RNA sequence: CGUGAAAUUGUUGAAAGGGAAGGGCAUUUGAUCAGACAGGCCAGCAUCAGUUUUGGUGGCA
RNA sequence: GACGUAAGUCAAGGAUGCUGGCAUAAUGGUUAUAUGCCGCCCGUCUUGAAACACGGACCAAGGAGUCUAACGUCUAUGCGAGUGUUUGGGUGUAAAACCCAUACGCGUAAUGAAAGUGAACGUAGGUUGGGGCCUCGCAAGAGGUGCACAAUCGACCGAU
RNA sequence: ACUAAUCGAACCAUCUAGUAGCUGGUUCCUGCCGAAGUUUCCCUCAGGAUAGCAGAAGCUCGUAUCAGUUUUAUGAGGUAAAGCGAAUGAUUAGAGGUUCCGGGGUCACCUUGACCUAUUCUCAAACUUUAAAUAUGUAAGAAGUCCUUGUUACUUAAUUGAACGUGGACAUUUGAAUGAAGAGCUUUUAGUGGGCCAUUUUUGGUAAGCAGAACUGGCGAUGCGGGAUGAACCGAACGUAGAGUUAAGGUGCCGGAAUACACGCUCAUCAGACACCACAAAAGGUGUUAGUUCAUCUAGACAGCCGGACGGUGGCCAUGGAAGUCGGAAUCCGCUAAGGAGUGUGUAACAACUCACCGGCCGAAUGAACUAGCCCUGAAAAUGGAUGGCGCUCAAGCGUGUUACCUAUACUCUACCGUCAGGGUUGAUAUGAUGCCCUGACGAGUAGGCAGGCGUGGAGGUCAGUGACGAAGC
RNA sequence: GAAAUCUCCAGUAGAACAAAAGGGUAAAAGCCCCCUUGAUUUUGAUUUUCAGUGUGAAUACAAACCAUGAAAGUGUGGCC
RNA sequence: AAGCGUUCAUAGCGACAUUGCUUUUUGAUUCUUCGAUGUCGGCUCUUCCUAUCAUACCGAAGCAGAAUUCGGUAAGCGUUGGAUUGUUCACCCACUAAUAGGGAACGUGAGCUGGGUUUAGACCGUCGUGAGACAGGUUAGUUUUACCCUACUGAUGAAU
RNA sequence: GGUUGCGGCCAUAUCUACCAGAAAGCACCGUUUCCCGUCCGAUCAACUGUAGUUAAGCUGGUAAGAGCCUGACCGAGUAGUGUAGUGGGUGACCAUACGCGAAACUCAGGUGCUGCAAUCU
């Protein structure tokens, strides 16, 4: 009848990329993980141990435990009408640092630099980001740019 | 028609009055309603809300609990305020001379406080001598130490007390509670 | 889709660092108002160039009035329209005092004779023919005869009252 | 007598009338599932710093 | 054989009735009925306020 | 708020002024009827009832979540580390009311199958918050103390 | 079969009010809130437990840990599309080379099959190098950032790190937008656990008012205006009223509101007036309208029906007889402004009638293949009947455009009722503090929950209540 | 001999990996050889199904004792 | 419209394909009815449809005449008597102008009949150890009520 | 800048064909007593850098090279797709409005870059 195994419906999820099979490169093994790091989960089909379930493919969590060759990650999973804390033991091949944390960790650094520069003079230096603003008024010249365009074209068969 | 974002006609969910029909408690609520409205002291608003509470919401406050709070730095001379019952406690042997204002005193608690040199007053006497609650220290008894709280949140792995009448061997110490008998919790 | 106006809509791509001052394209649009005029401009500019309203802008909107609004002209309107089973190009010849009135007449004509809504009409071109006998349609050429005269038989007279005491006539 | 087998109809409306809740994070999370060797040493590390402030602040 | 209901019935009186009857809103007609003179009833006009509707005309871009 | 030099006035935090008729079925209410429009027979099971589903010819009277033992939550009341007089006894204006000894029930200790053992390193701990209170402040705030409660790491007791 | 109108186990009484997951019924009012037909498990499938949805009691606090939403940044996915001179698997067609079991054919072969090489046609739910849209994870800070140094039995060659800290610095632009109706938390319990319908995606099936899924919105549980009529469609959700404005739909009349204005199309001896929806197709029509492409024509084009129908010639074989018109074969120019081995009608066959081809008569446009609007053919069912009806034809039909107008329990304003929330109010509040008053918002509802009240029998108290001068009842 | 043993060249896996299918694997996860018993002990934690119950299966550890290897390391049954 | 039709696609036919209609077949569905809408056939009687068998008037033909075939208007009017079978269906005899097809709750059981199916008796064959089973055969087997309303057929009748 | 050792990303690095390479290094090469492994000092082990060679490896260059990589108002705002209508059409389906938006195709460019240490006319 029905089949609901652990790795069911993962035919394409756990495939390697084209011309990217074989051994895992050494960068994944030299990355250092610490408790509190924000990591993205993407399972490697070549590594069958410490391998996340198909639910956590594409999920982002926080490192709570650091082990010999694995990482404990906290993921909030929606069950019914609430979220539930989940804890995975994943080998480092299946995780990587989520790059979103690194730009934010550079924005806080750049925020402190702007505030320290603004400390002596020039207060209110707009620490917050703003959305895209409506465009301001400008002048467009026709020097070398005289408008010239045709009307809609008639219908040809093209075949 | 209005696209309602919240439930309409919702009561606040807080007591605006005591459910008790005690005429003297209604007079205490009547006095502290005026004080909470005619003063800006947050003490009067806390006391008025505590006068509305049910019996399980105002657990007894031990004199030992009162004495421990008076061991705080700079609190040795404050008027302890208990909106509820102050009970006795024989496990302590050194009570200090302090003033306690409480809704109710047990016979032993009144004897112990008076014998130590202190004074037992009611909440209306507290209002006359401390209209803004000056130099007062509100004390509340343990609310989750009730026996009914043990059974709240029953379930697997929760570590709560089962709702049971007879205890001991042959009463829920078998399959479901140990690995040798099926499973554990 | 009211009484039409002609609009001189000029737009361009948003300038970038690599290629500032883009080619700044222009179209002539028949529309009931400027909101439809900008919408029609972007629609036709989708057919021609790799652009859209999010990646471009409108630099100018200008109503175009008839140069000589009160002289009767013969107009040749090229139009591409979608029928129930195919797209066709046809040519209509219209006699009226303005391009907006000629275009309004063609929208009435294509809806009446081909059931082609404003939705499925592409006004390819509106070009006044300068000289007589370059006109190609007999239904407009017949009005270009010397000293044209004609009566209006069977005049129908409207009565405010519901009853008439005369049994009237249709003379004219 | 056949009946309906399964449907997730109304199950998201039901789950949203009480407003799906995040798991209520805290400072100082539980050390459950943390490596025992780290946890055993962290007990001795917290004890020593508690004595360090006790010896100084007093 | 205390009182003496209703269903159902007789008489009298009133009303209406083209293949049901009954009902809701509003008013006509007929019948019947309560209160108030130390303001009660129904209205008319003027000057205003609130909400609107329908015109006339003026000055600007 | 406006006008007025001011007094004061005004269309400015909600109608006043003047005048007539009647003072009774005139207005109104109730009822019958007529007219305009609308209105399918209730109860029930059901995804769906006016149904060619079922019960119901009519009327009166009777007619269906009660009591008890034990118990969960919540609330009120008394007393409170205790509490519960009413099995009994005393007494009585006599099935009432009033009074009371010793036990017993539950609670104040848990844990283990059991033999058994049995709850303070510390200001009954440390950390993060926490109402209220105190001190300094015109205040905003800052500092101190922080009950209940929430999280966490410990300590103690029983089992292994 | 019969065994007292009783027989596939009589009658009587008791156990017995036997049990029933099954059927029926389950009695006053108003106010507030308000569902589910889904998860897992069960000798479970007409049931229950469990979780979810709902009510009530609240509690701790007082604008926040937040959000059925977006942005910014960073992930994830393998469907729509696409691809097959890219892999796998199908698949059409020839080319060129080649050598072995393949071709009789050297004893090295125009007239060969595989195989290889470069091309070519078409495909895939269980193919794929690519690869969206929609949906989806995370982050956008005081639980933060930086500096210095303290603990450890962990860890390091080593305070090197790890984790947690002491002390110090940073503030309303504190680290995007919008909103926030208070926020968080707990206990307890009802009903429900038969679903159905619509758009879109989608499975089986020829299909179904069929059976089964996904997301959402609804009906159930819901009246109101509109679709004549209808559970679900459109519009809009509902205290009691007044006034105004509208939605969807309409304005010949029934019927409130223009037999309005404007441009066209259509004439049906089955017109048409169908969002859902209550049907119609391929194929056709010198009906009528509009259009596309090609050609001819004022040097007088098409037609009108005026004149010539030519040499070998009665063209060869043969047909009883075929001579321009039975067939095989033919189709040469002697050629003319002009007449074919004739467009047809014909005779035994010729002959003859009559035309493409050409003018002594014209005079303006013509011919062909098509494209799609309306109308028509295709178009047959049973009681008499249905654009809702009457009727409607430069419409009261169809297509499109512009205004004016009509009216929902919808929107705006006001009043009144109730509910909820936030408040005021004690030196006579000029005695109701669960009272009086101010302010704002809100009002649908089955199953169900809670609250405030009405009524009946009897009981304690009170009104030294009513009453034979009339209680109760009717 | 199309073929029985030997030799070389090409060969991205078109093979093999117990058993269905999918995924994974080339100085290997396939073949051969050598050693071996980690298919061991004691608990908690986690993932899937899920009520966040049970069972099955799996994941990372910790505290032991071992196997192997020059070593790093690997190993708590079967590449998933 | 490839072909048949001596030649000739369309007099009459018509392959390979393809578009429909009907609800008198049978499937498919399970919406209504299980506090029951009397389940086959026939007889009787009325009406309706047209996809026309005959009859009326026509058009076409490979229509000389006769007889036929195809097609149109057309449901006005008719469409039978019998052997066998419970039969619907079928087959045959025979007459005729013709023996066309259907619907009306597969029209019509308070109209009938009861041959059939379809209770209980009984026999046979096969199957089953058996009780028994068989859309297998065979035989016997209670067909209730209208006096109400409407409809219909007839009959009176107030008021002008 | 060449070369070597250990690498990072893992074809712009691969593949095919043909040419160059001083110096150093790498390499081929020479030998079999010992440790070691074989049917076979071919591989593997050891020994001498000696008897020699850039022939190969390696490196770089050459190719309207195959492949790969990058970009393109190249195709294409096309296919597709979210949302909306009492839109069209008997239908299959299609158009429009507010948004997002490919792949193939065609061109153009390119054919490794770089870290630590050592070494070199
Ligand atoms: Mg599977
Ligand atoms: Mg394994
Ligand atoms: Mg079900
Ligand atoms: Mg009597
Ligand atoms: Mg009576
Ligand atoms: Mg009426
Ligand atoms: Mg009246
Ligand atoms: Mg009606
Ligand atoms: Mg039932
Ligand atoms: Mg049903
Ligand atoms: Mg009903
Ligand atoms: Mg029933
Ligand atoms: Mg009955
Ligand atoms: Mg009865
Ligand atoms: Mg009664
Ligand atoms: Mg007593
Ligand atoms: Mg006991
Ligand atoms: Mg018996
Ligand atoms: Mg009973
Ligand atoms: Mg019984
Ligand atoms: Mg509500
Ligand atoms: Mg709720
Ligand atoms: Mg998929
Ligand atoms: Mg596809
Ligand atoms: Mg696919
Ligand atoms: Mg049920
Ligand atoms: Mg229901
Ligand atoms: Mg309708
Ligand atoms: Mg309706
Ligand atoms: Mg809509
Ligand atoms: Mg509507
Ligand atoms: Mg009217
Ligand atoms: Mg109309
Ligand atoms: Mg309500
Ligand atoms: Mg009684
Ligand atoms: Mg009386
Ligand atoms: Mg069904
Ligand atoms: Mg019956
Ligand atoms: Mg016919
Ligand atoms: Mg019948
Ligand atoms: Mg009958
Ligand atoms: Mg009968
Ligand atoms: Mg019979
Ligand atoms: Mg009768
Ligand atoms: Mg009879
Ligand atoms: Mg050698």
């Amino acid at each position: 009848g029905k089949s609901h195994g652990y790795r069911s419906r993962t035919r394409y999820m756990f495939q390697r990329d084209f011309r990217k099979h074989g051994a895992v490169h050494l960068s994944t093994y030299l990355k250092v993980y610490k408790v509190g790091d924000i990591v993205d989960i993407k399972a490697n089909g070549s590594i069958q141990k410490g391998m996340p379930h198909k639910f956590y493919q594409g999920k982002t969590g926080v490192v709570y435990n650091v082990t010999k060759s694995s990482v404990g990650v906290i993921i909030n999973k929606m069950v019914g009408n609430r979220y539930l804390e989940k804890r995975l033991n994943l080998r480092v091949e299946h995780i990587k640092h989520s790059k979103c944390r690194q730009e934010f960790l550079e924005r806080v650094k750049a925020n402190a630099a702007k505030r320290a520069e603004a400390k002596a003079q020039g207060v209110a230096v707009q620490l917050k980001r703003q959305p895209a603003q409506p465009r301001e008024s400008r002048i467009v010249s026709t020097e070398g740019n005289v408008p010239q365009t045709l009307a809609p074209v008639p219908y040809e068969t093209f075949i | 028609g209005i696209d309602h974002t919240s439930k309409q006609h919702k009561r606040s969910g807080h007591r605006t009055a005591p459910k008790s029909d005690n005429v003297y408690l209604k007079l205490l609520v009547k006095l502290y309603t005026f004080l909470a409205r005619r003063t800006d002291a947050p003490f009067n608003k806390v006391v008025l809300k505590a006068l509305f509470l049910s019996k399980i919401n105002r657990p007894p406050v031990s004199v030992s609990r009162i004495a421990r709070a008076l061991k705080q730095e700079g609190a040795a001379n404050k008027t302890v305020v208990v909106v509820g019952t102050v009970t006795d406690d024989a496990r302590i042997f050194e009570f200090p001379k302090t003033t306690v204002a409480a809704l109710r005193f047990t016979a032993g608690a009144r004897a112990k406080i008076v014998k130590a040199g202190g004074e037992c007053i009611t909440l209306d006497q507290l209002a006359v001598r401390a209209p803004k609650g000056q130099n007062t220290l509100i004390l509340r008894g343990p609310r989750n130490s009730r026996e009914a709280v043990r059974h709240f949140g029953m379930g697997p792995h929760k570590g709560k007390a089962p709702r049971i009448l007879s205890t001991g061997r042959k009463f829920e110490r078998a399959r479901g509670r140990r690995r040798s008998k099926g499973f554990k919790v | 889709m009211a009484h039409f106006k002609e609009y001189q809509v000029i737009g361009r791509r948003l300038p970038t660092e690599s290629v500032p001052e883009p080619k700044l394209f222009r179209m002539r649009i028949f529309a009931s108002n400027e909101v439809i005029a900008k919408s029609r401009y972007w629609y036709f500019l989708q057919k021609l160039h790799k652009v859209k309203k999010a990646s471009g802008e409108i630099v100018s909107i200008n109503q175009i009035n008839e140069a000589h609004p009160t002289k009767v002209k013969n107009f040749g309107v090229w139009v591409r329209y979608d029928s129930r089973s195919g797209t066709h190009n046809m040519y209509k010849e219209i006699r009226d005092v303005s391009r907006v009135a000629a275009v309004e007449t063609l929208y009435q004509d294509m809806a009446a004779r081909h059931r082609a809504r404003f939705r499925s009409i592409h006004i390819l071109k509106v070009a006044e023919i300068e000289k007589t006998a370059d006109v190609k349609r007999q239904y407009v050429k017949q009005f270009l005869t010397k000293d044209l005269k004609f009566p209006l038989p069977h005049r129908v007279q409207k009565s405010t009252k519901t009853f008439s005491y005369k049994r009237p006539s249709t003379f004219y | 007598a056949k009946s309906k087998n399964h449907t997730a109809h109304n199950q998201t409306r039901k789950a949203h009338r009480n407003g799906i809740k995040k798991p209520k994070t805290y400072k100082y999370p539980s050390l459950k599932g943390v490596d025992p060797k780290f946890r055993r040493n962290h007990k001795h590390a917290l004890h020593g710093t508690a004595k360090a402030l006790a010896a100084a602040k007093k």
